[PDB]
């Protein structure tokens, strides 16, 4: 338990020294804070909070300060009780499995995934989030890209089948017509919404594909009803119905990555945080897999010099190999180990006869109400796992990170898209902007976001990370073991984010999909 | 407790297709693979391909890709094998097995089907003596006769000891040919009293004829 | 393509003896090798699985070992019921192969055949062609030389055998051959007679008739 006020008084007591009106502050807020034995989880929290905060004011306030060395030790005392608080307090975890698949047709690939889930995990309700608006983003983005392409093709035709135009410079001059083909959707759909408020996206998408590219909508709706029907088969959960998420604050960051950007993952990032704040439970994305049991493979030791994916995608690859969960599957990595190595796996999988001997279930998991558990890999964090509880402290800091981050955003590309300017122009105004209002401390922040505009459409470009994915639930952690709000420069080590980790047992990350679809980013091809 | 039961004997000729089956019951038919063999007479065992529950997943042999075809209804737990452009070369018997993983480890067969593949057209066996004398041995010859099989016994079985129903031998021709032969002391409580109940069941023949020593 | 070589095709061995079955691969298979037993009329039944490991329900005797590409079926001691064929199987890599079989016999002491001719049939004489038989009952081991002789010119292509299993009670073999030919051909020659050469005899019986009478 955290020290008490009569230990803390012993602690930082300096004679021949005045009881300054800071320090006693402090006192009598850990006194009544040991009397909040009734209070919730997060009441005691948000005591500790206010504990630190009278703390950095007398250390502040008081430099020279004798009880300085004993006040930053007690404040080491206070992240370890918020830890304690944590790993103490726990309360049962809403048994919700929440996927997310928005702006076109579900695939077929995510779907057997999902089914692998739902095989384990009967007590848990699924929801798939889709848009019954924006079936056609994906259509859209795709015809303006290819569209955009063959421009770039006309121009440059004479030295495409020679050296002298590197993919590098190809990026960059089909970018250009890229952003006023897409300039030009967002102006459309901005009229069409304050002149006629009662249509959706997919109304003005499939008209506008109808116009400017030749496209049939009787095929369209046809798409859409097809859209529709397959993802409801399968526990479909539509974001319209959402009313807390469409109400609060958060959604016109939802539809500027859906309709303007067309960054169906980025708009992910967002609903996600807001479902599992609002209702609670498991999110994860289409490509991951239940947990292998542990007892499994424990008999197959793992080679010395190999990495954690590769023996991971091994034992994937071997159960599907013999199980067929998944049809198709690949064996690059089973395919690499010695004859008997393999004749290994194939027995234990041969003595299994039932799922349940194969993958694990969630089962009854609990969680404190101030965490939000986030999925490691090699690189760190990354939010394709979240376990969280219903309305999670932890949740809120992440969707009040991620609102403050887009404001910086939108505060300086507001005025530079509102100028009726070029790419380039538009760049350069963008870019001009983030320097002026970066301060020493949000440095890396802003470092990211000059990209922004490019996202999508160009190979190695990680601004949705910065914005809505990890590095704000990093920053979220932050902010709850630093008794803050707001953070921007990053200072946690693993040791300190390990706290939030979901256990290995209960996601298989590894799988082929996942490793199919990360980035790749030199296939620079030209095309024919 | 746990069964494979199979389609029954199966004759086509060349060309011609055919669909055998497999029902299992008395364990979970969503958990273990249905694995499909074949062995033509007196040669080895190939494995032809398999399908599992669940989802029409299929794997062939590089030798059967092209000639079978794995289905199942899993509504009734039941395999289905078929056979398009049919050889006489595969005339052999198709067994039907279980595994728990893709790879065949097969722990539980069924009886396995005849498919008999040949130009020949059913017709009854011609039954002729075979009862010289001069201990001394007598029998018959079931001759010309097809599809396979013929049940050759003698006197419904009363004395049994020493008989020997040869296996039957295919002829140019396309019909088989087989011999039961029995050894007796002659000068004994038997001097006659020896028939061939022979039967053949595709053809619906059943004669029992009696012969003894030539007459000189 | 693993092709699977078996050794020895043939072996025989008396019940309490010690059976010890070979299976070669072309290449490395791991362990991934099952051992499966088949007796005639009956489907194949799995023995071990992945070179050593025990299968429920079968005796104790049957074990197996190997690694690689050498593996082993070893039978401690030999049961009346333990003769039949034994097949081996590589699991690991596709397609996925067999061996052509062992055939575990029963070995039993040298046992002349009993050397018997048939004329054909009345029936069957006029009724086309004519059957000649020549049956060698309960002999050991398997391997005959049947010679149909005509007017004591040899045959051949114009003949087939048949050779049943080893019997369950002595042990032995019984071969029928059968001389197939023409009334015509059949009604131009004298002598018929069947030449027989086994273990057992000193030297090769001559069974034989003429057309038919007494």
């Amino acid at each position: 338990s955290l020290v008490n006020r009569k230990q803390l008084e012993k602690m930082a007591n300096v004679r021949f020294r005045v009881q300054e009106d800071e320090y006693v502050a402090i006192l009598d807020a850990l006194e009544e804070y040991h009397n909040m034995s009734e209070n919730t989880v997060v009441e005691k929290y948000l005591k500790l909070k206010d504990i630190n905060s009278l703390t950095d004011i007398y250390i502040d306030t008081y430099k020279k300060s004798g009880r300085n060395k004993a006040l930053k030790k007690f404040k080491e005392y206070l992240v370890t009780e918020v830890l304690e608080l944590k790993n103490n307090n726990l309360t049962p975890v809403e048994k919700n499995l929440h996927f997310v698949w928005i702006g076109g047709q579900i695939n077929d690939t995510a779907i057997n995934y999902i089914n692998q889930w739902k095989d384990v995990n009967s007590d848990y309700n699924v929801n798939v989030f889709y848009d019954s608006n924006a079936f056609l983003i994906n259509t859209l983005k795709k015809t303006i890209v290819e569209s955009a392409t063959n421009d770039t093709l006309e121009s440059f035709r004479e030295n495409l089948n020679d050296p002298r135009f590197d993919y590098n410079k190809f990026y960059r001059k089909r970018m250009e017509i890229i952003y006023d083909k897409q300039k030009n959707f967002i102006n459309y759909y901005k009229t069409q919404r304050e002149e006629n408020p009662d249509l959706i996206i997919d109304d003005i998408v499939k008209i506008y594909l109808s116009n400017e590219y030749s496209k049939d909508i009787d095929e369209l709706n046809s798409y859409i009803e097809e859209s529709l029907n397959k993802v409801t088969e399968n526990s479909g959960n539509d974001v319209r119905n959402f009313e807390e998420f469409k109400g609060g604050e958060s959604f016109k960051l939802y539809e500027q990555e859906l309709v303007e950007r067309w960054n169906l993952a980025a708009a992910s990032d967002i609903l996600r945080i807001s479902a599992l704040k609002e209702v609670g439970g498991v999110y994860l994305d289409v490509d991951m897999l239940p947990g292998i049991q542990p007892d499994l493979f424990e008999s197959i030791e793992k080679p010395s010099s190999v990495t954690v994916d590769f023996w991971e995608m091994v034992k994937l690859e071997a159960i599907m190999k013999y199980k067929e969960y998944i049809p198709g599957y690949t064996s690059e990595h089973f395919d690499m180990l010695d004859e008997e190595v393999q004749s290994s796996f194939e027995s234990v999988l041969a003595s299994k006869s039932d799922k349940s001997e194969i993958f694990s279930s969630l089962g009854d998991m609990e969680a404190s109400p101030l965490e939000v558990k986030i999925a490691f890999n090699s690189k760190g964090i990354i939010n394709q796992g979240l376990i969280s509880v219903k309305d999670s402290y932890c949740s809120n800091l992440i969707v009040k990170q991620i609102e403050n981050r887009y404001k910086i955003l939108n505060n300086s590309l507001n005025p530079a898209i509102s100028e009726d300017n070029d790419f380039n122009t538009t760049t350069n105004a963008f870019i001009d902007s983030i320097m002026a209002e970066a301060n020493a401390d949000n440095g890396r922040f802003m470092m990211e976001l000059g990209k922004y505009l490019r996202v999508g459409f160009f190979p190695d470009v990680k601004t949705t990370i910065n914005l809505s994915g990890p590095e704000a639930y990093a920053a979220a952690y932050q902010d709850l073991l630093m008794f803050k709000e707001g953070s921007m420069n990053i200072h946690l080590i693993e040791a300190d984010l390990r706290n939030f980790e979901i256990s290995k047992t209960n996601i298989s990350q590894s799988t082929e999909q996942e490793m199919a679809s990360l980035w790749s980013f030199d296939d620079a091809r030209a095309k024919a | 407790q746990v069964q494979l039961v199979q389609s029954g004997a199966e004759v086509k000729k060349p060309g011609a297709s055919v669909k055998v089956s497999c029902k299992a019951s008395g364990y979970p038919f969503t958990n273990y693979f249905m694995h499909w063999v074949r062995q033509a007479p007196g040669q080895r065992l190939e494995w032809i391909g398999r399908i599992n529950p669940y989802n029409g997943a299929t794997s062939y042999s590089l030798n059967f890709r092209d000639k079978a075809t794995i289905t199942l209804d899993k509504s009734a737990s039941t395999a289905y094998m078929e056979l398009s452009s049919l050889r006489s070369e595969d005339t052999a018997v198709y067994y039907c097995a279980r595994s728990t993983i893709t790879s065949p480890l097969l722990d539980f067969w069924g009886q396995g089907t005849l498919v008999t593949v040949s130009s020949a057209s059913t017709k009854g066996p011609s039954v002729f003596p075979l009862a010289p004398s001069s201990t001394a041995a007598l029998g018959c010859l079931v001759k010309d006769y097809f599809p396979e099989p013929v049940t050759v016994s003698w006197n419904s079985g009363a004395l049994t000891s020493g008989v020997h129903t040869f296996p039957a031998v295919l002829q140019s021709s396309g019909l088989y040919s087989l011999s039961s032969v029995v050894t007796v002391p002659s000068s004994s409580l038997g001097t006659q009293t020896y028939i061939c109940n022979v039967n053949h069941k595709p053809s619906n023949t059943k004669v029992d004829k009696r012969v003894e020593p030539k007459s000189c | 393509e693993i092709v699977l070589t078996q050794s020895p095709a043939t072996l025989s061995l008396s019940p309490g003896e010690r059976a010890t079955l070979s299976c070669r691969a072309s290449q490395s298979v791991g362990t991934s090798i099952h051992w499966y037993q088949q007796k005639p009329g009956q489907a194949p039944r799995l023995l071990i699985k992945f070179a050593s490991e025990s299968i429920s329900g079968i005796p104790a005797r049957f074990s197996g070992s190997g690694s690689g590409t050498d593996f082993t079926l070893t039978i401690s001691s030999l049961e009346p019921e333990d003769f039949a064929v034994y097949y081996c199987q590589q699991s690991n890599k596709w397609p996925f192969t067999f061996g052509q079989g062992t055939k575990l016999e029963i070995k039993r002491t040298v046992a002349a055949p009993s050397v018997f001719i048939f004329p054909p049939s009345d029936e069957q004489l006029k009724s086309g062609t004519a059957s000649v038989v020549c049956l060698l009952n309960n002999f050991y081991p398997r391997e005959a030389k049947v010679q149909w002789k005509v007017d004591n010119a040899l045959q051949s292509g114009n003949s087939q055998e048949s050779v049943t299993e080893q019997d369950s009670k002595d042990s032995t073999y019984s071969l029928s051959s059968t001389l197939t030919l023409s009334k015509a051909d059949y009604e131009k020659h004298k002598v018929y007679a069947c030449e027989v050469t086994h273990q057992g005899l000193s030297s090769p019986v001559t069974k034989s008739f003429n057309r038919g009478e007494c």
